[PDB]
């Protein structure tokens, strides 16, 4: 991997320190339907008129982005993606911005939220958590080797792609960082709880993260839940932790060290890195050169009718992409 | 069961972001 992952830096480092700008402009797209919202962005999907393919913008409103302080998160966001290259990450197609608004274009993942499926079927058998959670921890081994941060694993911001595959989308907390950083960012559900009191953190947040999501895969509910997010965090500082009675003690044990309080015993934060996971006994079955190569069969394929079908998405409500006369913020977003 | 106690609380639908 090492060989892989330093020709990978090399990549990345270009895009990073030259980005693209400017692909592409509104009126290339006729706008469709809206596919899901986060707290201040809407992505709907669109039909490019020249090549007839379908993706998914991503819009954020200017004024909206600077009122809720998130202008350094945002520019990160679209630096960091447009930089990256890795089978389970999701593809910017085209970034551009008008007098209101930013845009992403990504390559439309027309198979849902991991979200949506895992709340309607309830939970994930151990194999099919597995399969998704092994092209997550190749992911991280991937950014992380970038000096990359991810904060935001959770399964709505997954999509699960035409092959039944993994894309993650969502780089809104992403962060170019050699050691430690502090912003309070993530998802309640998710934080790790050295996120919650403050002191500084690493990489190793995402490792926690992981534990979280293998967790409500196959249980089907979080690990730590409540009705607010303050009880929620309460829950995280405490630390403990319960199982299902149907996870195997396999997956007891890697939750546990991914779960971890303690940063000396995180799993993916010890001498060994990712190998501590990835020879974990409960990933003992996993190829982990044929999840790379997308070779294995996957658990779930979902079902496709067609260019542009939206079926594995909820409905939302519509609203106006507006574009005022007058620019907002330029300076902000220059290098947007 | 801890099944049915998240069933019923206010976090079984999507969840948003938080940023401070
Ligand atoms: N490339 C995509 N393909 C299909 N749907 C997408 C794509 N990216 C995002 N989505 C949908 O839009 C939602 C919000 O996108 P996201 O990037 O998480 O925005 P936010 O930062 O506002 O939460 C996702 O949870 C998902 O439902
Ligand atoms: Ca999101
Ligand atoms: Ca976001």
């Amino acid at each position: 991997v090492k060989e892989f992952l330093a020709k990978a830096k090399e990549d990345f480092l270009k895009k990073w320190e030259t980005p693209s700008q400017n692909t592409a402009q509104l009126d290339q797209f006729d706008r469709i339907k809206t596919l899901g919202t986060g707290s201040f962005g809407r992505v709907m999907l669109v039909k490019h008129k020249e090549s007839g393919n379908h993706y998914a913008m991503k819009i954020l409103d200017k004024q909206k982005v600077v009122k809720l302080k998130q202008i350094e998160h945002t520019l990160n966001e679209k630096r960091i993606l447009q930089a990256v290259n890795f089978p389970f990450l999701v593809k910017l197609e085209f970034s551009f911005k008008d007098n209101s608004n930013l845009y992403m274009v990504m390559e439309y993942v027309a198979g849902g939220e991991m979200f949506s499926h895992l709340r309607r079927i309830g939970r994930f058998s151990e194999p099919h958590a597995r399969f998704y959670a092994a092209q997550i921890v190749l992911t991280f081994e991937y950014l992380h080797s970038l000096d990359l941060i991810y904060r935001d694993l959770k399964p709505e911001n997954l999509l699960i792609d035409q092959q039944g595959y993994i894309q993650v989308t969502d780089f809104g907390f992403a962060k170019r960082v050699k050691g430690r950083t502090w912003t309070l960012c993530g998802t309640p559900e998710y934080l790790a709880p050295e996120i919650i009191l403050s002191k500084g953190y690493n990489k190793a947040v995402d490792w926690w993260a992981l534990g979280v999501l293998i967790y409500e895969m196959a249980a089907g509910y979080p690990p730590f839940f409540a009705d607010q997010p303050i009880q929620i965090y309460e829950k995280i500082v405490s630390g403990k932790v319960r199982f299902p009675s149907h996870f195997s003690s396999d997956l007891k044990d890697l939750l546990r060290n991914l779960l971890q309080v303690d940063l000396t015993k995180r799993f993916g934060n010890l001498k060994n890195g990712v190998n501590d996971i990835k020879n974990h006994k409960w990933f003992a079955t996993t190829d982990w050169i044929a999840i790379y190569q997308r070779k294995v069969e996957a658990p779930f394929i979902p079902k496709f009718k067609g260019p542009g079908d939206t079926s594995n998405f909820d409905d939302y409500e519509e609203e106006e992409i507006r574009v005022s006369i007058n620019e907002k913020c330029g300076k902000e977003f220059t290098e947007f | 069961t801890t099944y049915a106690d998240f069933i019923a609380s206010g976090r079984t639908g999507r969840r948003a972001s938080i940023h401070d």
